[PDB]
C-alpha cells in the first residue's frame, strides 16, 4: 500500500540523519567499501539497509 | 545488433523464432515482465474518499 511505502521512506531518512550526526555509529572501515562506487557514504548506508 | 543479422531478414520472424535466436546467441534478456499494483487511498478530509 502506499501508506507503508511512505511510513518506510520516512521513517528510513530520520533513522539515517541520527546515525551519521556528530560520531557516526558506522566506521569508516564500511564506509569506504560502501563508496567503491562513488555514492556517499550516506546513500550508500542507506541502500544497504534496505 | 547481436545476431549479426539485417532488418530485412528478420522482418517476417515471429516473437517466438525470435527469442530463440537470441537465447542461442547467448542474450538472456529476452522478456518483458508485469508490474505489481500498489493500493492508494486519501483520507475522507472535508471530501468523499478515493
Amino acid at each position: 500500500t502506499s501508506g507503508s511505502i511512505i511510513n518506510h521512506a520516512n521513517n528510513l531518512n530520520k533513522v539515517i540523519n541520527h546515525v551519521f550526526a556528530d560520531k557516526p555509529l558506522i566506521s569508516e572501515t564500511m564506509l569506504k567499501i560502501l563508496t567503491i562506487d562513488g555514492t556517499t557514504g550516506k546513500d550508500g548506508y542507506r541502500n544497504w539497509l534496505d | 545488433f547481436l545476431t549479426n543479422t539485417t532488418y530485412d531478414i528478420v522482418n517476417n520472424d515471429t516473437i517466438d523464432v525470435l527469442k530463440m535466436k537470441l537465447r542461442n546467441q547467448g542474450w538472456p534478456f529476452v522478456e518483458r515482465y508485469n508490474a505489481v499494483e500498489i493500493d492508494m487511498s486519501v483520507e475522507p478530509l472535508r471530501s468523499p474518499g478515493q
